[PDB]
RNA sequence: GAGUACGGUAGAGGGUGGUGGAAUUUCCUGUGUAGCGGUGAAAUGCGUAGAUAUAGGAAGGAACACCAGUGGCGAAGGCGACCACCUGGACUGAUACUGACACUGAGGUGCGAAAGCGUGGGGAGCAAACAGGAUUAGAUACCCUGGUAGUCCACGCCGUAAACGAUGUCGACUAGCCGUUGGGAUCGAUCUUAGUGGCGCAGCUAACGCGAUAAGUCGACCGCCUGGGGAGUACGGCCGCAAGGUUAAAACUCAAAUGAAUUGACGGGGGCCCGCACAAGCGGUGGAGCAUGUGGUUUAAUUCGAAGCAACGCGAAGA
């Protein structure tokens, strides 16, 4: 917007675990306003961790998104003629809203027989990076070494 | 499969507006390697960016580098970009900077230059 | 266009020296200059337009 | 008024020879390797037959960065390396001298950018024509790689340009302010000259604007104009080797063509600002089945109307 005067909402409601980066993984996961079904798969998905993994399931979580988030981005600019591409250092708040939205979004199409096990399988996939969505990461990371020339 | 040493060589810089070129001779001016920013895979539009420049000047002090050369005179002749790259970028490499020097030549009247680009 | 190096100090001094000289050198605008032929009309044209421009700011001044 | 004699300044004023450095290109030789060049992106082209970069050498041609300036000189066109020789004019100071010897000028006489023409030379860069590669619907162009005449010199011709200050030459008057070139005089200041610029009062002008370098106030002489096209064309004459130049109509046709300024609109002009306009996100349409409207076809009728956004689940909130 060219006024630049939208605040934004502070949204802080974890029902027991009382964290930050978890509701907002319940939002992204969230569908067409089915907030206790986004509960109900989230928990059950993070039950499967916490028995796989002998650890607690939110520094697992949050490890996992450690190995997901990308250092930099790529994004295309026009010289007038030709279309570039640009590396760009990414925002620190956006580091966590792609690692969320790449990884919920890589859970998505894994094709097994629920999701809850799927974003378990992602979930620990990332807690050290033999999964796809860092697979992503890193070809866009790579993107970037690829595209150093412009860089400025 | 011969060997020879040699200190305290000269490396050169072509840094025209569509590429740059990196030589390295001894104080003699005998070719011992170079690099340019065409074979280092910039094909034209990435060709010209001083990052190149770095790269093939580091390129090419590391190909120097086996010859010895504990010392470098440099000279730059053009007004393409990368004319301070290189000069930074030899560094990288680990040498002894003696003397930068800019060779580019003025012509004082001289020929006369092709028509303007009607653009 | 040319600097001696001299009493170890950082590889960044030395380097602005370099620029301020090769700038007051003024080589960039030579090398520029020969690019491609200006004939002689716009060649007058340009040192009028330089003239009244200067005139134009030298009056502006008071 | 005009001119002559005598000292001193400034200047890319003209002509003839000689000499400089840089840079490009070509050739020869040395180590060294796989790329160079070019573009909006490419390609043509050049490449281990050793390029570019780089070192050494050789030949040849042309233009004279920095000084450089609203700067200077010349009747105009025009004139920038340095040195010598030949030569024209202007500016400046006092005295003497000639005593109207002046101004303009139809005819005529010359000088006159660039391109072009003839004879003989030369030829590095550049570059009409031309060849190839792109772009494109096409591209006999713009862009890229090469490239001949020409651009250079001697002699001769050609007589043209937005050859412009779009403002003929000569002379005398009319408020002022700020620069600047190169000379004097007075005590950095002042005064005065010949140029060269920017503002500006009266005055002038259709307006723009000019305004002591008038487009103001007046004199002397000359050149030129009489609606737009046809047409600066035809015919004749005179020039030119040729290209062509100069002088210069008519029939016919139209009711306009034109200058300056004003309001708006527009621009692949500029500057600020806003809007789910982009960007950052979420969910869709376009694919399948069905509902509903419309176009088209058929029919006896498929009853009328709505047609870019601003028609098409619209008049119709019920065939
Ligand atoms: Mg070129
Ligand atoms: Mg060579
Ligand atoms: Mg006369
Ligand atoms: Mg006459
Ligand atoms: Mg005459
Ligand atoms: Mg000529
Ligand atoms: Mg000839
Ligand atoms: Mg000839
Ligand atoms: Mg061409
Ligand atoms: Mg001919
Ligand atoms: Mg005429
Ligand atoms: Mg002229
Ligand atoms: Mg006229
Ligand atoms: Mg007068
Ligand atoms: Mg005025
Ligand atoms: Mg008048
Ligand atoms: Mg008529
Ligand atoms: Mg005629
Ligand atoms: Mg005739
Ligand atoms: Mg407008
Ligand atoms: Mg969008
Ligand atoms: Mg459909
Ligand atoms: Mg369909
Ligand atoms: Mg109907
Ligand atoms: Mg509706």
């Amino acid at each position: 917007p060219r006024r630049r005067v939208a605040a934004k909402r502070e949204v802080l409601a974890d029902p027991k675990y009382g964290s930050q980066i978890l509701a907002k993984f319940m939002n992204h996961v969230m569908e067409s306003g089915k907030k206790a079904v986004a509960e109900r798969i989230v928990y059950g998905a993070l039950d499967k961790v916490k028995e796989r993994g002998k650890a607690d399931p939110l520094e697992t979580f949050e490890k996992a998104l450690d190995a997901i988030a990308p250092l930099v981005e790529v994004k295309s600019r026009r010289v007038g003629g030709a279309t570039y591409q640009v590396p760009v250092e990414v925002r620190p708040s956006r580091r966590n809203a792609l690692a969320m939205r790449w990884l919920v979004d890589f859970a998505r199409k894994r094709g097994e027989k629920s999701m809850a096990l799927r974003l378990a399988g992602e979930l620990l996939d990332a807690a050290e990076g033999k999964g796809a969505a860092v697979k992503k990461r890193e070809d866009v990371h790579r993107m970037a070494e690829a595209n150093k020339a412009f860089s400025h | 499969k011969v060997k020879k040493t040699v200190v305290d060589g000269i490396a050169h810089i072509h840094a025209s507006f569509n590429n740059t070129i990196v030589t390295i001779t001894d104080r003699q001016g005998n070719a011992l390697s170079w690099a340019t920013s065409g074979g280092s895979g910039f094909r034209g539009s990435r060709k010209s960016t001083p990052f190149a420049a770095q790269v093939a000047a580091e390129r090419a002090g590391q190909a120097a580098l086996e010859y010895g050369l504990k010392n470098l005179d440099v000279n730059v002749k053009g007004p393409g970009p990368g004319r301070e790259s290189a000069v930074r970028a030899l560094n990288a490499c680990g040498y002894k900077i003696a003397s930068i020097t800019d060779v580019t030549p003025i012509p004082h009247n001289g020929c006369r230059p092709p028509k303007k680009r009607r653009v | 266009p040319a600097v001696k190096v001299k009493e170890n100090e950082p590889f960044d001094v030395a380097l602005r020296r370099f620029k301020r000289s090769c700038e007051k050198a003024g080589v960039l605008a030579e090398v520029r200059s020969r690019e491609f032929y200006e004939k002689p009309t716009a060649e007058r044209k340009r040192k009028a337009a330089a003239a009244v421009k200067r005139h134009a700011k030298k009056v502006q001044r008071e």
